[PDB]
RNA sequence: AUAUAUAUAUAUAUAUAUAUAUAUAUAUAUAU
RNA sequence: AUAUAUAUAUAUAUAUAUAUAUAUAUAUAUAU
RNA sequence: AAGC
């Protein structure tokens, strides 16, 4: 559950300390990130947003659980 | 208290502003002095009516310690070690019960000393007699560890308190300093020796003699109590003397008390020796308010160290405390000691101070005081067994794969290394060759001077050399009956006189004697003294690492004295935006190693050299042949020059490593050779190739690495905006870095926590530990700056403690003196109360004033008269009538202050010498018809004047020695220092010259001739004077004392024909309400005043003074000051040039260059300080933190106001007078208490031409 | 010159008080309000006067 | 399912800016 | 020294909000 | 033995 940008610019950094544990450097010489590009609106797939465009702040079963409890009816009195 | 008012009635209200001082009074308060016993002086103390709040809880654990035994234990050396309990660093003097060891004194039943026939078994071999000898002699050493016995401390303090409170002149009020009655020390003090003496009735819990200390025959005595009191006295005088909050002092003798009921008084002390550091400066002003500081601008060349002050801007929260918070640090470490509490209230406090003023300086300053000022004290076995076992960590080290074939010793580098020693190698190469291009390396003086740089009159470890030579069968002269020391450097280069240097290669692999040094808050210190071969031969290295300091890095050569350094800096730095790095090299010493330094810059020196230089000797050192096989397959010889033969066998040295030689004077039987790869510290090469490397090191990170090692875009713009050049300063192992604040306001304190850590990791892959300290603070050469206030240390200027190493005994009466005045002077260095701190002053002055002498049944008394100490600098009070509280101890030393305070008081002099009947009828042009020729014969002030003046040090000059012996000694010594023919025939044609003109104009022409026999002199002096000499002491100042006067000396009585005018103030140098020097505050008036009239000397003054000065250097024993004084008596004596040609070629300057500045000297125009040495004018020590050139310069005015008078003419040939009277108009202007004052002259009595007349008299009559 | 920390106003009642016995009381300006010795045009505080 | 490290929600504890009013005494001025 | 007018300073008293850290619950990776 |  984080901001799409966030785990972007993230997801690079990982794979920067990737590379540089690879080159058996304590610096990658090759980043993927704080490059002269200026991708502000990259953006990568994240759990934060469900297939409706709405936000998962509330898992989706839950939200049919609740939905579906609010019409059933008891055994009279 | 009945009985202190009853012997010092008249003496205190005398030193307390009430009645005139007066020499009798002086003289029955010193007799009074002498007087007292020890059992008198705690009877006194029991007298004082101490208050609740200075009472506070005593463990009873003190008084009952263990014994010594489980301490200590053999090893399989057979040497007597220290137990280990609480890690690696408890080599310390125990806490452990001694009166079990004591012999009771004869005649003094109460006290003992070491047992003897413990000694005797000591001697014999037995185990258990080693160690209780060891631990008894241990044990005396850290109590001998005080200049004088503290009860005279204690003693004075008492007397000088009872005078009660003082009156500000200023600010016409009396101070609110609390009385003894809340002094808690002193409670503390009398309390534990109460319960140590008991019903004994000595209360004295031991006694300091110059032969050692006698111990108190009681079962309660502790080896920590001398340590203990020693720093209850020196809080208690601190409290009273610089006003400090009690609740502070509470807490620094809680510390003090916690350290003496743990296990090792001296390790505690030393591993919790930041308390007050920690919670008081590096935690301050988190949340900030406002307040003033400081605007400074670095000019350019900073090489310069150029500062001007622009003034004041004020804060706020946009600059408060952002270095990361130590609040977990400190609370962990109060708690692994058990004072938690006094962290709590530390913190508390300084949560309290929201602006920056006065008012948070001063709790800082106090709060810094309280810390222990103790020398630490530990046996040498174990410092030894301690400081050279450690090793550099070569954590990434330089791959073997990359050097070349050997040259003799060295090993060239490779270029295509992966290492960053390569930039270290090319730093060193390009150093090198500059070096060896330099033409006054060739000169013949400059090679002179280099070799008589390390002959002094210390030692060397001739020993070890003798017994080197002899192992090739060489003899050396012997010089039997010489009264010298043959365990000097002198007495080496005698006996290297005139011998070739193959004969004395093998000397340079000798052994290492010992040498050691007790510092404050501090663990002892060895050094390794070099021989003289050794210091021929480590030449280049010096040579190279002087250019890269004075050359490629910004580096200092300040001394420790605090006036010498760069206070510019330190403010600069401290001052917001701006932000300072604190970076130290732990065990800077043991990290260079063979392994990468030393293999590299040996080779860079050997390389960078061969081309300036082949074929040359140097140094007597001469030229030869070594194999070659840096290029593969052909293997060949190779011509070197003297300076490379030197690099050959350095590495040969350094290769191998070093041989100490011990002899551990407490402890028998432990004594041997130890093996060590540690830098040695008593070479000449020491701090200036530590600062190189620092600076090359930290280039180097700057550069290449630090760049290559971090991806974070901040700090690789941060790194990229700073230079070496333009941001660290370095010098040995301490350096700073300094950042300087952004447009934007100050940088991300983030991001230089990230590069710290960098510089931390960079550290660790050559074995360098990087102590590096961040907290909005700045310190250097152990300054403390704060905001641009600076905060004197007054815990390592320990009142009473005084270092002493070996088991010699102390020095005799008259030496003491000279520390006396040196505790004064530091005081006034760091800003105590003026007014109590003179009293006090006074109050010492007078106790050690009076001396007991035995000459044969001749059962004499030496006094010193107490005009002899107002000689010394020490201001008056109040005398002749005169206001109390007028003069200031900005007052100048020697005739300068005598004649400041007489022209001052002059009026009120005169009128109360006629009104007291001391009239004549012969008008003086200085008093008028007063009768002083008797005055101050009666009153001993011709007297004291004079004596003050003698040397108070034995002169063991004049010993019988055989004439033979002695010519043998002076050739010797002559013959080693003229090698080169050159040089000796220069100064050949020097005296031939000289004495064709120059002869009979003045009596003392410096020369090289005379090096040898104040070489010898020198050497003499340096031996243990005898009881005749000390006698001769006795009889000479009874003969000065007796002896009746008419004049002072001619200087001071040409002086007095000079009269000047005050006038209106001076403006203001820098805004009142700036804090600059913690504790100068209006609370402190007179400095204040002083300090905001004249203003802060605002440049470095080593590089004020260079310029000062026609020859940089001389050989070491002529001095640069005494030539110049010849120089300019020669010119103005009306001496044409060829005289001055003659003297110059006298101290070696080649014929032309002789010519040259002769000539220029002879026409040019000199600055007025350099020009008024030729009367032994000295700008006075106390002025150098301020700003007086400008004050010589426009404050000083030598036309009356009110226009042109007739006496006030100066001839136009002797316009050196122009120089002299400005020091007395800075002398009359600075003595007085107050603000600066624009002052004009006045008049001349005889007018100028009489005045000038008399000065060259004098300047002729003088080296009679 | 105002002082407005004062909490006196007898003088503003008895002002408008007089108006009703024109006929035997004649209030005045008491003589030490006005400007010292005369004044000047040259002085504030004679201006503030 | 548990431990270490990291993230979100909730609760508790801790830390922090600024402001207002009266009397006496004191300071300045006047009178004795 | 007494009285009056004007002003500065210390002390006592009172309120809100926010943010940070820690802890509990859930999950992923390594280990059991 | 006791440095720079």
């Amino acid at each position: 559950l984080v901001n799409e940008h966030s785990e972007a610019k993230d997801e690079a950094d990982e794979a920067t300390k990737k590379q540089a544990k690879d080159t058996d450097k304590s610096k990658a010489q090759v980043t993927y990130s704080d490059t002269g590009i200026n991708n502000a609106n990259e953006l990568s797939r994240s759990g934060n947003v469900d297939n409706e465009g709405g936000s998962n702040q509330k898992p989706m079963s839950t939200r049919i659980a609740e939905a579906t409890s609010a019409i059933v009816s008891k055994h009279p009195a | 208290s009945s009985m202190i008012l009853t012997q010092f009635g008249p003496f205190i209200e005398s030193i307390s502003g009430i009645t005139d001082q007066s020499n009798d009074v002086f003289e029955d308060a010193a007799k009074a002095f002498s007087m007292f016993t020890r059992s008198d002086v705690y009877k006194a103390l029991d007298e004082i009516p101490f208050s609740d709040d200075a009472m506070l809880p005593i463990p009873p654990t003190i008084y009952t310690k263990p014994s010594h035994d489980s301490y200590y234990y053999i090893d399989a050396l057979n040497r007597v070690r220290r137990k280990t309990y609480q890690g690696p660093d408890d080599v310390y003097v125990p806490n452990c019960s001694i009166v079990e060891l004591l012999e009771p004194h004869e005649t003094l039943t109460s006290y003992g000393r070491l047992s003897e026939a413990i000694e005797n078994r000591a001697k014999d071999g037995d185990s258990q007699a080693r160690i209780a000898t060891t631990y008894g002699r241990i044990a005396e050493s850290q109590a001998r560890q005080i200049k004088a016995p503290l009860e005279k401390f204690v003693l004075a303090l008492l007397v000088a308190e009872a005078g009660g409170s003082l009156y500000d002149p200023v600010l016409q009020k009396y101070d609110e300093i609390p009385d003894l009655s809340h002094n808690c020390p002193l409670w503390c003090f009398r309390e534990i020796c109460r319960h140590i003496s008991g019903p004994l009735p000595d209360r004295a819990p031991y006694l300091y003699l110059s032969a050692g200390v006698f111990w108190l025959m009681s079962p309660r005595m502790t080896s920590a109590i001398p340590p203990l009191l020693s720093d209850l006295v020196n809080l208690a005088i601190l409290q009273q003397t610089a006003g400090l909050d009690p609740s502070l002092v509470k807490l620094g003798v809680q510390i003090c008390l916690h350290a003496a009921a743990s296990s090792s008084y001296a390790w505690f002390i030393l591993k919790t020796k930041s308390i007050f550091p920690q919670n008081t400066l590096h935690s301050m002003y988190e949340s900030l308010e406002g307040g003033y500081c400081p605007n400074l601008e670095w000019l350019e060349p900073r090489s310069d160290y150029k500062f001007m002050y622009m003034g004041v801007m004020p804060l706020s929260a946009k600059y408060a405390r952002s270095a990361p918070s130590n609040d977990k640090k400190a609370r962990e470490l109060g708690e692994k000691y058990g004072l938690s509490s006094v962290v709590g209230e530390l913190r508390k406090r300084t949560k309290t101070y929201v602006k920056h003023d006065f008012a948070s300086v001063r709790y800082i300053r106090d709060a810094m005081a309280c810390t222990s000022g103790i020398f630490l004290v530990r046996t040498p076995t174990e410092t030894v067994l301690q400081e050279y076992t450690q090793s550099p960590e070569i954590k990434v080290p330089i791959p073997q794969k990359d050097w070349t074939g050997p040259i003799g010793e060295i090993r060239i580098l490779k270029d295509t290394t992966s290492s960053i020693a390569r930039y270290l190698y090319r730093t060193w190469y390009l150093a090198a060759a500059r070096m060896a291009a330099q033409p006054r390396t060739w000169d013949p003086l400059f090679q002179a001077i280099m070799r008589s740089q390390y002959v002094t009159a210390r030692g060397g470890s001739g020993a070890a050399l003798r017994e080197s030579l002899y192992a090739i069968n060489v003899s050396l002269p012997d010089f039997k009956g010489l009264p010298v020391k043959a365990a000097t450097k002198i007495f080496q280069a005698a006996q290297l006189a005139n011998l070739p240097f193959s004969h004395t290669s093998v000397a340079i692999l000798a052994d290492t004697s010992m040498g050691l040094r007790n510092q404050v808050q501090r663990r002892p210190r060895s050094i390794m003294p070099l021989n003289v071969p050794q210091q021929q031969v480590s030449a280049p290295h010096t040579l190279t690492a002087d250019y890269i300091n004075y050359h490629m890095n910004l580096s200092t050569t300040s001394g420790s004295a605090v006036i010498e350094k760069v206070i510019p800096l330190g403010v600069y730095a401290s001052s917001p935006p701006n932000q300072s790095i604190n970076i130290d090299i732990s065990a800077c010493d043991a990290s260079i190693t063979w392994d990468f330094f030393l293999s590299v810059i040996m080779a860079a020196i050997h390389e960078g050299v061969a081309s300036s230089s082949i074929g040359k000797p140097f140094m007597g050192v001469p030229a030869s042949i070594v194999n070659d096989e840096s290029v593969v397959g052909v293997r060949a010889a190779r011509p070197i020059s003297g300076m490379q033969n030197m690099i050959q066998h350095l590495s040969k040295l350094y290769k191998r490593g070093f041989s100490y030689r011990v002899n551990d004077s407490f402890s028998p039987g432990n004594d041997f050779t130890h093996m060590t790869t540690t830098f040695p510290s008593g070479s000449t090469a020491t701090s200036t190739e530590h600062t190189a490397n620092n600076s090359t090191m930290m280039e180097t990170f700057l550069t290449v690495w630090g760049p290559e090692h971090t991806d974070d875009p901040d700090v690789l713009r941060l790194m990229k905006s700073l230079t070496i050049q333009r941001n660290y300063v370095c010098q040995g192992d301490d350096g700073l870095m300094i950042i300087d604040g952004t447009t934007a306001g100050k940088v991300n304190s983030e991001t230089i926590q990230k590069m710290l850590e960098l510089i931390s990791k960079y550290g660790e892959e050559f074995g360098w530990k990087y102590d590096i300290a961040y907290d909005g603070t700045a310190e250097y050469l152990k300054l403390y700056f704060i905001f641009g206030c600076r905060i004197p240390n007054l815990s390592r200027h320990p009142i009473v403690g005084k270092e002493r190493a070996n088991s010699s005994a102390e020095e005799p009466w008259p030496a003491i003196l000279d520390q006396i005045m040196g505790v004064f002077f530091n005081g006034v260095h760091d800003g105590l109360q003026w007014q109590r701190w003179i009293r006090y002053s006074w109050a010492l002055c007078c106790a050690f004033s009076r001396q007991r002498t035995m000459i044969g049944e001749s059962v004499g008394y030496l006094q010193y008269p107490m005009w002899s100490f107002v000689y010394w600098g020490l201001p008056l009070v109040k005398a002749f009538g005169s206001d109390p509280w007028i003069f200031s101890w900005y007052m100048p030393t020697g005739d300068l202050g005598m004649y400041s305070w007489i022209s001052l008081i002059r009026p009120l002099m005169t009128r109360w010498m006629v009104a007291n009947g001391y009239v004549t009828d012969r008008c003086s042009p200085v008093f008028g018809n007063a009768d002083y020729r008797r005055c101050f014969n009666e009153l001993k002030l011709y007297q004291g004047y004079y004596m003050a003046q003698l040397p108070r040090n034995p002169k063991k000059s004049g010993r019988a020695a055989p004439r033979e012996v002695r010519e043998q000694f002076t050739q010797a010594l002559s013959d080693y220092l003229m090698q080169n023919p050159e040089l000796k025939s220069r100064v050949l044609r020097g005296r031939s010259e000289w004495e064709k003109y120059g002869a009979g104009i003045i009596h003392n022409p410096p020369s090289l001739f005379d090096v040898p026999h104040k070489w010898y002199q020198g050497a003499q002096e340096a031996a243990i004077a005898t009881r005749e000499e000390l006698a001769e002491m006795d009889e000479t100042l009874m003969r000065a004392r007796r002896h009746s006067y008419s004049s002072f000396s001619k200087l001071l009585e040409a002086y007095l024909l000079v009269k000047w005018r005050m006038c209106e103030a001076r403006e203001p140098s820098v805004d009142l309400r700036l804090p600059l020097c913690a504790g100068i505050d209006p609370l402190n008036s007179d400095p204040f005043l002083k300090m905001v009239s004249v203003g802060p000397m605002l440049q470095s003054t080593r590089k004020y003074f260079a310029q000062t000065l026609f020859m940089a250097k001389t050989v070491s024993g002529l001095d640069v000051n005494a030539i110049d004084s010849a120089l300019l008596r020669l010119r103005t004596l009306g001496a044409d040039k060829k005289a001055l040609t003659a003297q110059l070629l006298m101290v070696g300057l080649q014929e032309s260059e002789a010519d040259a500045l002769a000539g220029k000297i002879m026409l040019q125009d000199v600055n007025t300080v350099q020009l008024a040495r030729v009367v032994n004018l000295a700008v006075p020590d106390t002025w150098m933190s301020l700003d007086f050139d400008s004050m010589f310069k426009h404050h000083v005015k030598l036309l009356p106001k009110d226009g042109r008078h007739l006496n006030t003419d100066i001839p136009p040939r002797m316009g050196w007078l122009r120089a002299i009277l400005r020091f007395l108009g800075a002398g009359m202007v600075m003595t007085a208490t107050g603000v600066a004052v624009d002052i004009y002259l006045e008049d001349i009595h005889g007018g100028g031409r009489s005045l000038g007349q008399r000065f060259m008299t004098w300047m002729r009559q003088e080296g009679r | 010159k105002l002082r407005p920390s004062n909490s006196d106003f007898s003088s503003f009642r008895v002002a408008l008080a007089g108006w009703l016995y024109n006929g035997v009381v004649t209030t005045v300006i008491d003589d030490s309000s006005y400007p010292k010795d005369g004044g000047s045009v040259t002085s504030l505080e004679n201006l503030w006067d």
